[PDB]
């Protein structure tokens, strides 16, 4: 067995040993320039099953590529060519030699001498009859390896297709949520413009130098507000930035210019739907002819080789009896014979020229198909990019919504963190108060009380009844509420009341930081 | 033919002398003598018996009601071996068994008065003789033969040879029937250790 | 071996009361019915006999 | 390596298979009675260093048995019988059937059987002056064995005699101090009479009715009660007056006294036996010598008279023999002499040996007897001076009662006290926490834990260490229920001289 591979437009097998098998795709484009020759560029190779070959796998990978099932391969450049390409045609000069014969040994008299002349003409001529549509077999596979590629590059043409649906498909999903996404995307930046607009005057408080813990006086006037501190923190990006940007990727991914672009995807994946280009009309039985064709070889061939075998076979033997009874009428009827299978070996002729015709005009038809399939993946690799710009674009509005959602709170949030920052600077000093009276008071009474029951345990120790009429009386007090309670809160930031004043009393958050 | 004799003269002998230590613990605390005794001694201990009296009743109580069971079981025995024909009708078995009956009728008449004297402490004291585990005649007669056996062994240390060899004899008559009454095999173990330490004294006399 | 015979009796070792004298009455009128019925029979111990 | 054993009482050597070394005391005592036919109660046995056998320890343990350092066996039987004992000889005819030949020699006219005759006599007596003198040499050593049994029991002695004076102080010192506290014990137990009479009036609470204080007092390790302890301590007191136990200490100093008699555990003439015995030893050596000597010179002459066949040598030669025969003859009477010697004086040291050892035993059994005396003493005292810790306890019983009654009331208001103080901080703590939970609760909910949980408002996730939310563990559960109904019972009923320690809150 050998590898193989398969031009199809052109029709030509191609092949190559079995050894091959160490070397990859781009490797076996390389070896179709190493034997034949054609630039890589031109070459597009595609499988029995559609997979169009990756250069960096090897041939042990696909499982086809036999004298029964070569690569597909395609010269997109001949395509692309205005010219219907022409045929790879084969020299068959045994055809001039075996017409010049046969018209010789006709002119001269059917005598047995000629007679002979012409068996020998007929051991050339009618042999290589069987050479001829040894050829068109050859052309046989070329036909049934032509369908197969058709069908395979239509898989692959369909595979993308399939692609193409599945991806417009998550775009229009996507943009069903961006449906009411803009409308709700057009409130949020109203209110993150809002929220912009509300961070002036309300200052950034002086407790700066405590949220930095690490600068307060470790970095060995201007009333620094909430803005350039929102923004200072994500450095690059200025929050007008934000909004800047939510309003340009809304404006490219408004309706006003999606919708006619989907529209022309719509448009595109008909075109890939197009069943029309899909098929060809008739090429099954376009085929079912052809293999009518090559029986008709067969037939045709136990016909001459039959009559041709037999009449080498009665000469040889008349010839050497030399029988003048004989001779005369069995030479003639075999030059009779001849004749007529003369002519059956031009109508093996006019096949070889009518499967060759048949070769050219698929050839002609898959030239335009070629050309339409080209256009279409062409258009479908532009729709793709596009595609796939746009839904990184909503992808993008997507989370900077988030974005926006997350930065419009923050005046709200910053009132509440500070009205809940004095509150717990407050509670805590409430707190340790209480605790402190409570503990004092706790330690007092428990001292007393174990003072008391050690300084009678001394006295009751030296006892008779001690545990054996009196029970209970080493035990003490629980010692609960006798200790100051651990921290809690320390690493709140040190905001003043007066803070919370510096805050409220000039630099309206709407009421909302008053307690 | 005669052997149960023997089982019951024992009995005679081992209820003569548990009488006797029941009569010891009555009123007359037993004290000791001698230039040697302490005259401070007839006044302490006397006062604290006086005081306590009415446990000592209780401990002559036991005693008194072990006696009676012991020469009740005898009686019956002898009672059923004579019914039987196993035991003969006649001869010593007369004295031994109306001797038997004897101390019976005293037993059983010193336990009921003795009951009659105590029904007023034991309904007084019944909250605290709960708690206290009963004392038993067992314990009485081992402790006084235990402690006998001590004060006999001191006596003969200290030249008193004579006197201690009767002691040693109740002692180990005690003991004999001691043994007898006890029904786990450590106590009946303890027993026979120190009746055999006894025995061994008085074959060294 | 006297020594050794105090040394082993030094302190040989030892060896509710509610229930014992809530039974008593019952055990003193047995113990009366035991002498009535001994002395009934003590009474015909008359016999002559020998073993 | 071989196992030897001794009878110090007779001086006869105990020999032993090993197998006897894996076993033990019992088991040599056993072997003794089994193959000696000395019964076993009548065995003291005896090491060097004067440790007495232990039935315990294996006989290995203690280090003896080698024919220097054995074990010594003292026999009872011997020590009960008045009479020492006799001591056998190595016996044999040969000696005298030796002298005989050699005054019969003498008389054996000169001719060349009777030279024959002559040198097999001196080769003989050869033989006869060694096993002479290896016999002497078994006894002398056999002496010199019976002197370290000596010194092994006196060690023994003097081991008992120590601890007999050390107990004796001993219990000399115990009984000054119980002594000098007679009249503190007598009055101790004067006041364990009041108490007990107090005690009798103190009406017993229900820390469990005309129940007092006493009875409980009573019913505690019966039939062990008060009285009983009082009139042991009275038994013992009578038992330990001087009158007795003083007399009793000069009889034992006397003992110790008598112990010390060294011209008993002393030897004398030792030193004189050792100088006389060993010389004799050696003098002996010297006699063999020169009996070897001899008879070497004997056999040289017979060589010369059965070559020299000349009727005029053979006379004189014959002379020369009997010259000779005469010193093997003086030699041989100095031999016998020095068996003699030997024997008598192994004999009369184990006689001399047999009057120490009936006055050791004596000494011994006395003191023995005395140390179980004073033993039993000791026992008495310390017994009697733990009583009177009990006494004293008793004795201040009554007031402690009070004071317990008074502190178990004390104890119930006071928890009253704090069940009512720890309700009132639990109740404000779980008010004050609850709340300042719920508004905590709420700002995180508000906060969503996400805007600016850290980055801006740093460390807003602190709480409450919610002190004084849980009420205290329990205390004194397991007092009496001593109410104050309790107290002013005793109060009314208790006498006047435990009231002081009642009238108080």
């Amino acid at each position: 067995m050998k590898l193989y591979v398969f031009l199809v437009n052109t029709g030509t097998t191609l092949t190559f040993d079995t050894e091959l098998t160490v070397q990859t795709v781009a490797d076996l484009k390389h070896a179709i320039q190493s034997k034949y020759k054609i630039a890589i560029q031109h070459q597009v190779l595609v499988v029995n099953g559609g997979e169009c070959m990756a250069a960096d796998r090897r041939v042990c990978t696909y499982s086809a590529g036999t004298d029964t099932n070569p690569i597909f391969l395609f010269n997109k450049e001949m395509i692309l060519c205005d010219r219907p390409p022409a045929i790879p045609k084969t020299t068959f000069s045994t055809e001039n030699d075996m017409e010049i014969k046969v018209e010789e040994s006709l002119m001269m008299p059917a005598v047995f001498h000629t007679v002979a002349s012409r068996t020998q003409l007929a051991l050339e001529m009618y042999e290589v009859a069987k050479k001829l549509c040894s050829f068109c077999e050859g052309l046989v596979h070329d036909e049934h390896l032509q369908h197969q590629g058709w069908a395979a590059i239509m898989a692959n043409l369909e595979d993308c297709s399939n692609s193409y649906q599945k991806l417009l498909f998550k775009f229009e999903s996507i943009y069903s949520n961006y449906l009411q996404s803009i409308e709700d995307i057009k409130l949020k930046l109203t209110h993150l413009g809002t929220a912009v607009s509300v961070m002036a005057k309300i200052p950034l408080l002086e407790c700066l130098t405590r949220h930095s813990y690490r600068e307060c006086l470790g970095r060995l006037f201007f009333n620094v507000s909430l803005l350039d501190w929102i923004n200072v923190q994500d450095r690059p990006n200025d929050v007008e930035s934000l909004v800047r940007k939510c309003f340009d990727s809304m404006s490219r991914l408004d309706p006003r210019i999606i919708r006619p672009f989907i529209a022309e995807c719509r448009q595109t994946i008909a075109k890939l739907d197009n069943q029309n280009m899909k098929a060809i009309k008739g090429l099954e039985d376009r085929l079912y002819a052809l293999d009518q064709m090559i029986a008709s070889c067969g037939r045709l061939v136990n016909e001459q080789k039959e009559l041709a075998q037999g009449f080498l076979a009665n000469q040889k033997r008349a010839e050497n009896l030399k029988d003048a009874s004989v001779l005369p009428d069995l030479c003639l009827s075999h030059a009779n014979q001849l004749m007529i299978m003369l002519q059956n070996h031009r109508k093996l002729l006019d096949i070889k020229q009518k499967c060759t015709t048949a070769k050219q005009e698929l050839a002609n038809n898959l030239h335009v198909r070629l050309k339409w399939c080209c256009f279409v993946m062409l258009h479908a690799d532009q729709d793709g990019e596009k595609l796939q710009a746009l839904l990184r674009l909503v992808i993008e509005l997507l989370e900077r919504v988030k974005i926006v959602e997350a930065l419009s709170t923050v005046p709200q949030m910053y009132c509440l963190a500070v009205v809940e920052v004095v509150r717990r600077k407050m509670f805590i000093k409430h707190y340790r108060e209480w605790a402190g009276a409570l503990v004092k008071d706790g330690k007092r009474l428990y001292e007393a009380e174990k003072s008391k029951r050690e300084s009678f345990g001394k006295l009751f120790r030296k006892s008779f009844l001690r545990n054996r009429l009196f029970r209970g009386l080493d035990s003490w007090p629980p010692s609960f509420c006798t200790q100051k309670p651990r921290k809690f809160d320390c690493e709140l930031p040190d905001i003043s009341l007066k803070d919370l004043q510096f805050l409220q009393s000039f630099c309206p958050s709407e009421v909302q930081p008053f307690l | 033919h005669t052997e149960i004799l023997r089982g019951l003269r024992f009995t005679l002998l081992f209820v003569q002398h548990v009488l006797e230590i029941a009569a010891l613990k009555g009123s007359a605390s037993e004290a000791a003598g001698g230039p040697e005794y302490q005259l401070q001694e007839s006044v302490v201990a006397d006062q604290i018996s006086l005081l306590s009296r009415e446990w000592g009743f209780a401990e002559q109580l036991v005693l008194y009601l072990k006696v009676a069971e012991l020469l009740s079981s005898g009686l019956q025995s002898a009672i059923d071996q004579i019914r039987a024909g196993k035991l003969c009708l006649s001869s010593t078995v007369k004295q031994v068994v109306r001797r038997l009956n004897e101390l019976y009728k005293a037993s059983v008449v010193s336990c009921q008065g003795l009951s009659l004297r105590l029904q007023r402490f034991f309904l007084d004291k019944q909250r605290l003789l709960d708690r206290i585990h009963s004392i038993t005649a067992e314990r009485l007669i081992f402790s006084h033969a235990v402690q006998m056996v001590q004060s006999a062994a001191l006596d003969e240390m200290f030249q008193h040879r004579e006197g201690c060899v009767p002691r040693y004899h109740k002692a180990l008559l005690l003991l004999e029937g001691l043994q007898h009454m006890l029904s786990d095999q450590a106590d009946i173990e303890n027993v026979t250790k120190c009746k055999l330490c006894i025995e061994r004294r008085l074959s060294a006399l | 071996d006297l020594g050794t015979f105090y040394r082993e009796f030094q302190n040989p070792p030892q060896l509710s009361m509610a229930e014992d004298l809530d039974s008593l009455p019952e055990k003193l009128a047995v113990h009366e019915k035991n002498v009535r019925e001994f002395d009934a029979f003590v009474e015909t111990l008359q016999g002559s006999d020998e073993a």
